[PDB]
Parts: C-alpha cells; sequence; structure tokens
C-alpha cells in the first residue's frame, strides 16, 4: 500500500509544578508533524506556529468563549484530571527488585562484568551505584539506562567492568522514590 | 471521580 | 516540572483510523475503543478508581476528521513523510530457564502511526497470549508502541519481534535468544 498518508493529531498538555500550585496548559494541533497552532495558557491566546495554521489562530481567537474555555482549563480540566488520578498515579509507588549476576565483555576471556539488575519499579527516577570492598567504583561503569516497559513499570541494567579477585566483595546500591534507605545487593568473587 | 476531555475545536473551514 | 498529564489523539486518511488517549508522565492512563466506544484502562485497578465518558473522546475524533479535511486542502494534499520505527526487544526481567518471563518489543519514533507486528518463535508466528499498548506520544511527536509475549525460556527456542512499517524497505526483525 503506497497510497499517501494524512495525519491529523491534536494534544493538549496539563504541566504541574509542586503539585497543583503552579499549572501550565498547552493544547497544541499538529498536521503530518508539523504543529501549526497553539494555546499556551502563559499567553491566554492561540498562536500561529506555522503560517497554515494562522488561519485557525485568527479564527479561534476572535471566539471568546472558546477563549475563556481554554483560560479556564488550567482549573477545569488541569488541576480536576489531577485530582481525579492522583491516587493511583502522583502516588504510585513500586519497589524495585534488585539481583547481581557476572557476565562478560568477551565471551573467550573471564567474567569481567558484574551486572545489577534493578527491575519493576515505579516511577522511572533511579540511582545505582557501584562499591568494591565499601567503596564507590565510578570507573568502567556502563547502563542500559532508564528503560520503560510500557506498563507502569520500569528497570535498568547497570555494569560494572571489573577484574574480581578472590574475597572481593562488590555491593550493588539502589535508590529510588519508594525507599527512604538504599537497597543493596552483594557479590562475592 | 471523572476524567475532563479537552474538546478539540474544528479549523477555519 | 513536577508531573505531565497529556490528552492525545488522531485521525489517518486513508485508513480512517482514529486514537484517543490519556498519558500520565509517559504512560497511559486509558484510551478509547473506536469500535466498542469504550474507555480501555491500561492497568485493569485504574477502572475502579476512575471513570471517563466515551463519548468526549468519540466528539473529538470527528472534530479531528474534519480538522483533517480542511488541513489537506490547505496544504495542498502533501502526504506525510513516513519515518522508520527502531525496534528493541527485551525481557521484563533476567531470564532464567524454566521461569516464566515476558518479551517485550518496543517500536519507537516513528510515523504514520500504522504497524504490522508479529512475534515469532524459532521463525513460525505466535499468538498465544500475547499483547500490545496502542499508540503512544512522543515529545517530537513521532510515536511509540509495545506489543507483549509471556514465555518460558528454554534453550532450543529464539524469538524475533518483526515490524512492518511503509518507511522500512523490508520487515525489520530484532532477536532474542538465551545469554550463555
Ligand atoms: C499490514 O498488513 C496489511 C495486510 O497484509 C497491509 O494491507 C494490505 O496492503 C495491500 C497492498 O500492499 C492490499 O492489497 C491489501 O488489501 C491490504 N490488506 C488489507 C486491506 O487487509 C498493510 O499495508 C500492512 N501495513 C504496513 C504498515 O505495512
Ligand atoms: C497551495 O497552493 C497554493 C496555490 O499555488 C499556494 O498559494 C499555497 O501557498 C500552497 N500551500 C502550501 C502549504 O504549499
Amino acid at each position: 500500500d503506497t497510497r499517501p498518508r494524512f495525519l491529523e493529531y491534536s494534544t493538549s498538555e496539563c504541566h504541574f509544578f509542586n503539585g497543583t500550585e503552579r499549572v501550565r496548559f498547552l493544547e497544541r494541533y499538529f498536521h503530518n508533524q508539523e504543529e501549526n497552532v497553539r494555546f499556551d495558557s502563559d499567553v491566554g491566546e492561540y498562536r500561529a506556529v506555522t503560517e497554515l495554521g494562522r488561519p485557525d489562530a485568527e479564527y479561534w481567537n476572535s471566539q471568546k468563549d472558546l477563549l475563556e474555555q481554554r483560560r479556564a482549563a488550567v482549573d477545569t480540566y488541569c488541576r480536576h484530571n489531577y485530582g481525579v488520578g492522583e491516587s493511583f498515579t502522583v502516588q504510585r509507588r513500586v519497589h524495585p527488585k534488585v539481583t547481581v549476576y557476572p557476565s562478560k565483555t568477551q565471551p573467550l576471556q573471564h567474567h569481567n562484568l558484574l551486572v545489577c539488575s534493578v527491575s519493576g519499579f515505579y516511577p522511572g527516577s533511579i540511582e545505582v551505584r557501584w562499591f568494591r570492598n565499601g567503596q564507590e567504583e565510578k570507573t568502567g561503569v556502563v547502563s542500559t539506562g532508564l528503560i520503560h516497559n510500557g506498563d507502569w513499570t520500569f528497570q535498568t541494567l547497570v555494569m560494572l567492568e571489573t577484574v574480581p579477585r578472590s574475597g572481593e566483595v562488590y555491593t550493588c546500591q539502589v535508590e529510588h522514590p519508594s525507599v527512604t534507605s538504599p537497597l543493596t545487593v552483594e557479590w562475592r568473587a | 471521580g471523572v476524567y475532563a476531555t479537552r474538546s478539540s475545536a474544528v479549523r477555519l473551514r | 516540572e513536577e508531573h505531565v498529564i497529556i490528552q492525545a489523539e488522531f485521525y489517518l486518511n486513508p485508513d480512517q483510523s482514529g486514537e484517543f488517549m490519556f498519558d500520565f508522565d509517559g504512560d497511559e492512563i486509558f484510551h478509547v475503543d473506536m469500535a466498542k466506544k469504550e474507555t480501555v484502562w491500561r492497568l485493569e485497578e485504574f477502572g475502579r478508581f476512575a471513570s471517563f465518558e466515551a463519548q468526549g473522546a468519540l466528539a473529538n475524533i470527528a472534530v479531528d476528521k474534519a480538522n483533517l479535511e480542511i488541513m489537506t486542502k490547505r496544504s495542498n494534499y502533501t502526504p506525510i513523510t513516513n519515518v522508520p520505527p527502531e525496534v528493541t526487544v527485551l525481557t521484563n526481567s533476567p531470564v532464567e530457564l524454566r521461569e516464566p518471563n515476558v518479551l517485550i518489543c518496543f517500536i519507537d519514533k516513528f510515523t504514520p502511526p500504522v504497524v504490522n507486528v508479529t512475534w515469532l518463535r524459532n521463525g513460525k508466528p505466535v499468538t498465544t497470549g500475547v499483547s500490545e499498548t496502542v499508540f503512544l506520544p512522543r515529545e517530537d511527536h513521532l510515536f511509540r508502541k509495545f506489543h507483549y509475549l509471556p514465555f518460558l525460556p528454554s534453550t532450543e527456542d529464539v524469538y524475533d519481534c518483526r515490524v512492518e512499517h511503509w518507511g522500512l524497505d523490508e520487515p525489520l526483525l530484532k532477536h532474542w535468544e538465551f545469554d550463555t
């Protein structure tokens, strides 16, 4: 199917700072990936983003009733919807599951990669640090970065490239909003 | 509670 | 900012496909099944805590459809440029033999929001227990999509997520097999 496609897309964003103390509402209209007109509650009128959107900015700005609908949106829409979903979105907390397993940068050589798997957690913000015998190791650390699983959970792999010596104890340390004390997992050579 | 919809408007014809 | 809630909607011709959804910090709260004209909560429990009038979504889609006709004329029937997706296959958690897990196929950074996705087990299409999301918004106005496949890890089975998109010349396969 090589028929041309034509896509009409619109979003309305509610941005929250300090709970609902400060709120910004942004309505956006797009055609084929080009944003052409928007309403920003900082301004309180529509503005053309491209020339193709100018007729609508002018047209919608001439409708005072529509404008006042949008000017109130931070209250009637943003703050309202925030409250509706607060208990299972804003207040959603799922503890990370932490495991450590050894791996290799090179298959023919010995295990030289300690993987700290941190998974199933919510929200997204996470901090993972590696320690060797109680001393933080900042060198040789590589990660997947934050992985979104698309299902209100996240994960990450944080890997330490190191040559384990007998008797060494490695510790993976995880900080996350669900805990007020770091989670730790030890791995021994 | 009930989620509120932002009602889109028709562009200029 | 602390949080962002996004309502995202589109209508696409000539496919006549439309979607309406709410996003919280990158996750889907719900979308509206256009066929059944019903709210579909991303996690089942959400529906016990909140509700939504799907007719509001249907009304917006009709507006989107009208706005599409207007814009297509204004732009002199300029077609959308295909942007092919990036595809990543991963598991829900570290893999252990004979321990139930889930394969995730993450389809990212593409437009238009139309894709064919097939899970392959040893080269064979599999549909048992599979699930998927609708098209999720991005800050750059391209789209995201997830497909899922529960599975029992083994040494004999290999998997691929096969993705077809008009921006791709051939289907894109991303592989997974047991890490040894
Ligand atoms: C997804 O697969 C469908 C089905 O194979 C594709 O739609 C077909 O396109 C051909 C032309 O290439 C038509 O002759 C068929 O009638 C279509 N099938 C229908 C309408 O059921 C579709 O193009 C694929 N989508 C992508 C993005 O590759
Ligand atoms: C569409 O065509 C008309 C007629 O030439 C032209 O004036 C107008 O600028 C075109 N619009 C775009 C978006 O190219």
